[PDB]
DNA sequence: CTGTCCTCTGGC
DNA sequence: GCCAGAGACAGCGAGTCAGCAA
RNA sequence: UGCUGACU
């Protein structure tokens, strides 16, 4: 509620990596892939459509955390 | 007549030090020149000043200028008596050569009843606080430190430290456990603000 | 010194860092009952801080305290209670400790 | 080949 | 107790390929 | 492991 609204580059990297590792483990792709064999291209296609049900849990230096949605996060 | 120049510089520096601590000092004392200092006042017992505090009018401070180039326990007692009888709590002892080493732990031994503090005479010839590199220090109040720790989710340890013998912690008379705000004039960001716990 | 350092360690174990100089000044202005009251009051009112004690500025203080102890107060000395208790251990090369008469 | 320790030793 | 005499003591760029002898 | 060559 007080951290930045945008998605840092490290968060984009980790979210793409995790979504790709999920797709590669036979997870349903909600993005209507169009003949591409790379799970990372599919993960980028999903991130551009705002279809990723993951919750970035930003940790503050004292243990307190804030749970943001990958949908409710301004991707640059 | 260089003794008078030294006395005047030390008195001006002590007036500035007392104003920076928040004591009632007039503009003339802070803008007093040598020709009028020597006009008013020769001795080293009528240079003693007694200043009042903006709030807590009972809270006043008393500046000493001992005659003995090396103050000792007896010299300290002789005007700790003065303070105890006039009903003041704070003091400031400007010494010309130093304090014999037992005296430093005596000044410390006197509990918050009568808290004293020493300053060498060569330390007051100039106001270090007016150096280009020295930032502005501001003793935070007990209600601003709490809001700071709450905003940054900090503890009082885990904050940068400023030594209790720091030449700018001794000047601003900051006790231990107090947080000081520091306004660094930065060439990069203008007026950077930092915090340091006095310890 | 023994009791002062004991109490300073008791307070450091929980993180209280002003208690160090406060205990030292309480001592100089004044032994176990004088120091243990303040130290127990600190350790009680300032517990919940055993997890927030593994920080720089809390490790430097303990380091300095124990180093100063080992460096300044463990030299051979005539004994307090019996004036002739210096059975001088004096160690040669490692694997060799020699007590005298 | 340098600089702090840093633990004596030794004299005072 | 004040601070020289030291006298230990620890540190000293990154990676790579061989051969030869023990 | 060692030591003697050598590469950037
Ligand atoms: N011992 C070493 C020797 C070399 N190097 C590395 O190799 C580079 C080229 O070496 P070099 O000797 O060719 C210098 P260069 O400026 O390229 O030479 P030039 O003037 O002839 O063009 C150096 O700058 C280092 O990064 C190293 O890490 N350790």
């Amino acid at each position: 509620r007080i951290t930045t609204p945008y998605m840092t580059k490290y968060e984009r990297a980790r979210v793409l990596g995790t979504r790709a590792l999920q797709i590669a483990m036979c997870a349903p792709v909600m993005v209507e892939l169009e003949g591409e064999t790379d799970p990372l291209l599919i993960a980028m296609k999903e991130l551009k459509a705002r279809k990723i049900p993951i919750i970035i849990r930003r940790y503050l230096p004292d243990g307190s955390y804030e749970d943001w949605g990958v949908d409710e996060l301004i991707i640059t | 007549e260089e003794e008078t120049y030294r006395l005047w510089k030390i008195r001006k520096t002590i007036m500035q030090l007392c104003h920076d601590r928040g004591y009632l000092v007039t503009q003339d004392e802070l803008d007093q020149t040598l020709e009028e200092f020597k006009a008013q006042s020769p001795r080293r017992t009528d240079l003693t000043v007694l200043v009042a505090h903006n709030d807590d009018p009972t809270d006043q401070m008393f500046v000493f200028f001992p005659e003995e180039p090396k103050v000792g326990i007896k010299t300290i007692k002789v005007y700790c008596q003065r303070m105890q009888e006039e009903n003041i709590t704070r003091a400031l002892i400007v010494v010309q050569q130093g304090m014999t080493p037992s005296a430093k732990q005596s000044l410390v031994d006197m509990a918050p009843k009568y808290i004293l503090e020493q300053f060498l005479q060569q330390e007051l010839l100039i106001n270090i606080t007016e150096h280009e590199l020295v930032p502005e220090h501001v003793v935070m109040t007990k209600e601003e430190v709490t809001e700071l720790l709450a905003r940054y989710k900090l503890r009082e340890n885990q904050l940068p430290r400023i030594q209790a013998g720091d030449p700018v912690a001794r000047y601003f008379g900051i006790k231990r456990g107090q947080v000081v705000k520091i306004i660094r004039p930065s060439e990069t960001a203008g007026r950077y603000i930092t915090y340091r716990l006095v310890q | 010194v023994i009791h002062l350092l004991l109490c300073q360690l008791r307070v450091l174990e929980v993180g209280a860092l002003q208690a160090v100089y406060e205990l030292e000044r309480i001592l100089n202005r004044f032994i176990r009952e004088e120091l243990e009251q303040y130290t127990t009051e600190i350790v009680q009112n300032n517990l919940l801080g055993s997890q927030g004690a593994h920080v720089k500025n809390v490790c430097e203080s303990k380091s300095k305290l124990i180093a100063l102890f080992w460096k300044a107060h463990m030299n051979a000395k005539r004994c307090p209670h019996c004036k002739t208790g210096r059975s001088v251990v004096r160690k040669e090369h490692n694997s060799k400790l020699t007590i005298t008469f």
